[PDB]
């Protein structure tokens, strides 16, 4: 039970890394930028998170 | 060349200078998109203790 | 402590440059910071970039 929980919190604690981007937080990057920007800072991201 | 370098400040503080947008009504116990002192989101909101 | 209009500025083309970095120049008005500190001096053209 340890291990499982112990894989889900780190799976949920990795959203809050930045992998590179300017922000972890998507809808940050989304309302803060453009498309020809955001959608690297998104590429970053979706790299890090997948 | 007359030179203005604006810098924001965007901090978990709160927006002493924000945009010309215009506040609208509450919304709650059902799913809205939401702006809170700039933080844009979706979800649905209860009242907390 | 402000309202700040921006599309007077970006949209007044009275400015040789307007580049921004972290903020999109269309999205300012619907962004909102807690400290602008504005830098207001003069400088040579090709020193602008």
């Amino acid at each position: 039970v340890n291990q499982n929980a112990q894989a889900l919190n780190t799976l949920v604690k990795q959203l809050s890394s930045n992998f590179g981007a300017i922000s972890s937080v998507l809808n940050d990057i989304l309302s803060r930028l453009d498309p020809p920007e955001a959608e690297v800072q998104i590429d970053r991201l979706i790299t890090g998170r997948l | 060349y007359r030179v203005v370098v604006l810098s924001f400040e965007l901090l978990h503080a709160p927006a002493t200078v924000c945009g010309p947008k215009k506040s609208t009504n509450l919304v709650k116990n059902k799913c809205v998109n939401f702006n809170f002192n700039g933080l844009t989101g979706t979800g649905v909101l209860t009242e907390s203790n | 402590n402000c309202v700040a209009d921006y599309s007077v500025l970006y949209n007044s083309a009275s400015f040789s440059t307007f580049k921004c970095y972290g903020v999109s120049p269309t999205k300012l008005n619907d962004l909102c910071f807690t400290n602008v500190y504005a830098d207001s001096f003069v400088i040579r053209g090709d020193e602008v970039r």
